Parts: structure tokens; sequence; C-alpha cells
RNA sequence: GAGUCGUCUCGGGCGAGAGCCCAUAUCGACCCCGAGGCUUGCUACCUCGCUGUCGGCUCUUCCCAUCCUGGCCCUGCAGC
RNA sequence: UAGAAGCAGCCAUCCUUUAAAGAGUGCGUAACAGCUCACCCGUCGAGGUCCGGGGCCCCGAAAAUGGACGGGGCUCAAGC
């Protein structure tokens, strides 16, 4: 089991990113927008030092390097959220009445859902754009955070639980995050 | 396991063969390669590996300098599944041979092809289907003959240096031909203090000394 | 239609010391240990 | 297939099996049951066994290629030791053993078809396949 | 009524076993450990210069281990 | 047994050869085919995964006028 005992990491950004530090909070700011977060851990000094960001405690805990290595991958998932977006695909996919799935306003809108003269809503972020191609639609935006919560939103909300799971299957589903979600 | 015990066992094991050669036997399974590693075994050699055996030169350089030395394999040569094949053959049949198997080879989408991807005419000699529209889609003439889909005539669709993407890729699958073309890769050969590569292999000295 | 409704809704673990659905790389609810739990879905499976 | 028309079994010791052959039929050389004459003699020893073979319909130019089943080292110890069953019951009764001689014999014809380098290699091979029978 | 908790009520752990097959869709023995004061009983502490019984009626408070309504999960959940 | 061709089931579970192979982990097929793992070498170029005692803290934990640590309030302590 991982031998730290400083315990100090350094999370490598290019010239192409440049990171200012104000406290314990963080700033990432590239050519695409500028994303801000906070690491809300206590007892850590998150600090840029030099081209490196570096996230460190001087009294080791296993605890504590779980979270660093955590804060680590946040900074790099910005970085690459700050060059280039994230791309998210999801298929509208249905047992028998044709569904149709458009967005209007900062909510997404899903009418035609089994015949239904009502709507199902899923919310989408600014920071995330939806377009809606055909029966393709496509989750696409800035952070992969606000991506990863704006395409699962919409899932859930057309989520078959109200009858049998093998046989309404009608609604629109993740067929891409990165891969294929989910199985056992 | 322990260092030096498995040096010296291949220390000894390269002494007895004339020809050691370092060969890469990462791009190729496994039923092809099988039945020309067994093919070796009838005619005199073998194959071998461990993990940091094809490192440690520097004890097989003591043991001589006729077999695996540090002498022109300056650099210790450990690539990604790499093989050591020891043999009679002589680095020219050695060569030749290797030469004409290497095939067929893999499918790994996304790779830089060593060497052209074709497409032929002919008949697939498989019946009506989504694979009709895949090839008209790249501009490959088709018709259906023999109630079977057929190809009108063939075109070459990448050079060398060019990557097979996945849809290329796919479409080769399906017609059932590799998109890469990739075996094994001698890296290099060493027989009696000189090491023999593809460059040295294909040349011959005599035939300049013969004209001049 | 089929293999991508059944995945998202159905492709998880239940653990029968919750009776909930829980991530299917857990053994447990969020805790409960083990007992000795098997899926979900039997007969047809 | 799945009715069984690439797919096809043909006998060690008797012809045209009804099941692969019946359903699969067209006029492959002028029967699918042609290649099936030319296999049953070849393969043929003491056993009548189920030898897996392959043909591929196509009617179109009366197109096939086809593979030879190779009598089995499993279909050849029978003929040696006399037993067209390695038990009567699954692993209750003999499976026989064999004379030095007889192993040889077998491996010497085998040799192609098995992964070998030597014939002692083969004979060894042979052997292994009849003690573990049922 | 207090004390008490054998009895009673209820829970948890282990899982023999049947459910075509598959312990847990469902049902669940042997055994072991708690909780409650709602049955029964034990206690003789409190009252014999009286603290009047039960049931109904009427009128009201509180509690949840929740019958229904709301929101949820599984299934040996096709639908119903 | 039509098929049981690793994969209805029963028992055996042997031998050669190695980036690599278990008479085969699961899917799949009527049974095959096909998809795939353990496994391995190698890249990433490290200290790696374990198991076993102890102390503590969490879960296990449902009750009837507002009752609880004496009360307030207290989480680098006013806690152990």
């Amino acid at each position: 089991m991982p031998v730290d005992a400083w315990i100090r990491e350094e999370v490598e950004i290019p010239e192409g990113v440049e990171v200012t530090v104000e406290g314990y909070k963080v700033k990432v700011k590239g050519p695409k927008g500028e994303l801000e977060r906070e690491f809300f851990w206590p007892g850590i000094q998150i600090f840029t030092e030099d081209g490196n960001v570096v996230i460190y405690k001087d009294f080791p805990r296993r605890k504590d390097v779980a979270i660093a290595r955590t804060f680590a991958a946040h900074i790099r998932n910005m970085i690459k959220g700050v060059t280039e977006g994230f791309t998210y695909k999801l298929k509208v996919v249905y047992s028998h009445f044709p569904i149709s799935v458009k967005v209007q306003g900062d909510e997404v809108i899903i009418e035609n859902f089994l015949g239904e003269k009502a709507p199902r809503k899923a919310k989408i972020l600014p920071g995330v754009t939806v377009k809606v191609r055909g029966q393709e639609i496509i989750v696409e935006g800035i952070d992969k955070e606000a991506v990863g919560q704006t395409a699962a939103n919409i899932e859930q909300a057309t989520r078959i639980t109200k009858w049998d799971r093998r046989i309404f299957q009608d609604g629109i589903y993740i067929v891409e995050k990165a891969g294929k979600p989910i199985t056992f | 396991e322990w260092k030096k015990k498995e040096v010296e066992e291949l220390a000894n094991l390269i002494k007895s063969y004339p020809v050691v050669a370092l060969v890469d036997v990462s791009s190729m399974p496994a039923y092809p390669l099988s039945q020309m590693r067994r093919l070796i075994r009838e005619n005199n050699g073998l194959l071998r590996v461990s993990r940091n055996t094809l490192i440690e030169l520097a004890i097989k350089k003591v043991a001589q300098e006729l077999g695996k030395p540090e002498l022109e394999k300056l650099i210790n040569y450990i690539e990604g599944g790499a093989g050591i094949l020891v043999t009679t053959m002589n680095p020219f049949k050695l060569y030749k041979f290797l030469q004409q198997n290497r095939q067929p080879a893999p499918a790994k989408p996304g790779a830089k092809v060593p060497k052209d991807v074709v497409i032929p005419a002919g008949p697939t000699s498989l019946a009506p289907g989504p694979i009709v529209g895949q090839m008209q889609a790249m501009g490959i003439p088709a018709r259906i003959e023999r109630g079977k889909v057929t190809i009108q005539k063939d075109t070459v669709v990448l050079k060398a240096g060019e990557e097979i993407t996945p849809e290329l890729a796919n479409i080769l699958n399906a017609l059932g031909i590799q998109p890469l073309e990739v075996g094994l890769d001698l890296l290099a050969v060493y027989e009696d203090g000189i090491i023999y590569t593809p460059d040295v292999l294909a040349i011959d000295e005599s035939e300049y000394i013969n004209m001049l | 239609r089929f293999p991508e409704a059944e995945a998202r809704i159905f492709k998880k673990y239940v653990c029968l010391r919750c009776g909930a659905t829980n991530p299917w790389g857990a053994k447990k609810c969020r805790k409960c240990g083990y007992k000795r739990l098997r899926p979900k879905a039997k007969e047809p499976r | 297939m799945p009715k069984q028309v690439v797919e096809v079994l043909v006998e060690g010791g008797k012809a045209t099996p009804g099941p692969p052959l019946g359903p699969a039929i067209g006029p492959l050389g002028l029967n699918v049951k042609q290649v099936v004459d030319k296999i049953n003699e070849a393969t043929k020893d003491f056993a009548g066994m189920q030898v897996p073979v392959k043909i591929i319909v196509d009617p179109v130019t009366k197109q096939f290629e086809i593979e030879v089943g190779v009598p089995p080292t499993s279909q050849l110890i029978k003929k040696e030791l006399g037993l067209e069953k390695g038990s009567g019951e699954p692993k209750h009764n003999i499976v026989g053993n064999l004379t030095m001689e007889q192993v040889i014999k077998i491996a010497k014809m085998k040799k192609d078809q098995m992964l070998a380098l030597t014939l002692k290699a083969a004979a060894k091979e042979v052997i292994g396949t009849a003690l573990s029978m049922g």
C-alpha cells in the first residue's frame, strides 16, 4: 500500500494553461473560458509552485492521500476542459410511439413519451449546450462534471420503473459516456 | 525467481547455436505462428522469453563476443513482447523464411499501417446485406452477382504510413481481410561476431567486388 | 431499444440486506457487510 | 445452422446421416452427400463414431471448399484396444491399456496432425488419450 | 401504579431445507442474542380514619413496530 | 445423443509445444461456430498486494404531557 509520508503530489500543467491560487481555491483559465472550483478539505495547502500545481499536507494520513489524488484529477479534467469540450452522445429509442425530443428553453422537453400529453424534463446547465440532430442527441460543454450531470439527468427522467423493464423500454439512454455504461 | 540464474541458462543456450536472432513475436497470433513454431522445433532451433533476460548483456559479452554481446548490440534490446530465436539456419535463410511467414496479420484498428491496404474485385461470397451499402459509401462500385455481393472493380484504399480508421478497418474485416499487414519483425540477427540487419542481408558484397 | 434500456436501468446489483439497487462493484448497500447474498433476477436471468 | 447446414457430422463406419445432410441438401458436386461418401471411407475405423468435418453450401456455381477429417486419435485407439467405447458407464470400467508397439503405429500416421517435433512425443499424446475415457 | 419480565409481543444474527434447476421471487426448521411493557404471573413497596370496579356512551391528548393516501426499490415483475 | 463438439448431464482432467492455453470462468448456440477471461510479456517504471491481533468510532437501535449529559451549551473541545 502506497509509500507516501511527505505527502506531496505534483500535477503537470502545460504553458497553454495557467493556473493561479488565492487561498484554498483554484481557478484554471485557458483558451476556452475559465472554470473555478473550491477544493474543501481541511489542513491541506494547495498552491502553485512554478509550472506545477502541488497539493500537499505535512502529516500524511490514508484519508488525506485519497483527497489529494481526487483534487489532482479535478485539475486535469479542468485543463482538458478549458482546451476543448467533452461530448457524450445519447440515443432515443422507442417501443411504439415516435417520440419527439426537442430543447425548448433551458430545459429539454420530451413529448409523445408513450403517447403522453405531458412533459418529461431534464435540466440543462448554461455551460452545457444540448443539440438534437434527428434521434441522436449530443450533450456537449466545457467541463466533464457539467457534461456528466446534464447527460445523466436526461436518462433518469425517462427511466422506466413504473412497469416491466424488459418489455417497456422506450426512453433516451446513454449510448456514449466514454465507453458503454453500465453492466454487471 | 532470481537474476543471473536465467541469464546464465540463456548464456549457455546461445553458445550452442551458431545464429542467435531477436524478433518481435508480439505481432502474430497463434495458429499461424504456432504451426511455424512447431516447424522451427523440428528444424533445429527454439524460441524463448522471460521478462528481463534480453538485458544483462554484460554477462553475455563476458561469456563470449560471438553470441549476443554488447559489441554491436550496444543498446540492450527489450521490446514489448520480443523473443529470442536460436537456430542453425544461416542469416540469409533465416531472413528469407521470415519474410515469407508473416501473415495473416491481426486486426488492431487505429494503427498506422506499415504496408498498402487494397480492396480487390470479385465476389465476397456473402449475401445481400448492409455490406453492399458500405462499399458504395467509400465509392467502390458493386453489383449483385451469384446472388451474392460482388465488387465490380478494385482500388487501393490507403498507402504506407497511413492509418487505418475504424470505419475502414471494419470494412476490411466484413470482407474478412486483415486491415494490418504487420508480422514478425527481426530487430537484429547476430552470427559469429557480425550483426546482420535487413539492409546487410539484402545486399551482397561480392556483387560489388565482381563489377569493379 | 432493448440493450440500451437494460443496462442503465437493469445492469446493476441488488443487496438482499437493504432491498435497494446499489452499484455492481459493491457487495453492500453502503454498509451492511456480507451474509451470503446473490442476485436480483432469477428463473429468467 | 441452427439445424446444421455448414456443420455436418459423418460416421466412421456408416454413411449418409439423416439429420445434417437431409435439411442442407443442394448439389455441391452433385449432392450434399457426394462429399459425405468420400469422407466415410477414408476416416473409417472399427468404431463408427461421429467425426466432425465441414462443407460450405452454396448452390449457385456448386461451390464448396471442404476439409478432410483425417481419422482422430480417439477413434484410432478403439481399433487397437478392440473396444468401440471407453467405458460402458462413465469411469466404472476398463479404459484398456495398449502394448508398446501399437501406440507407436498410431503416432506415426498422427504426426502430421499433432504438434510434435519427435515421434516419442507423439506416442505420449496417444497413450494419454486412452487413459481418460468414460 | 411502582418493581419485575419467566409468560406475552416484536426484532436481529446464522442458514438446515423446497422452490423443475437455483437457500433468499417466495417460504424458512435447529440454535443463539436483544428491545418493549400491550397478555399472564411473580413482588408485598404504596392505600384498609375509602386511591370506588368492568363495559358502553361522550370528549380529548400522545406514540409507531404504518391499514389507507404521497414518494420510492425488487420480483419466479407480459398486461391486468 | 440428431448434436453434448470447453458450455443438457456423468466421470475422467491426461500428453507435446510456448508472447499464450484451463480436456476450460461467464456469455452465446437446439448442440457448434463466435465474444471473452484467468494467464503471460512488456510498457506505466513502483515498493507492491495481502492476511492477523489490538484500541476507538460507525452500523445493528421501534413508544406513548417537553425531557434530558444536573441545565445552558460545547466538535483544533468545555470530548476520550
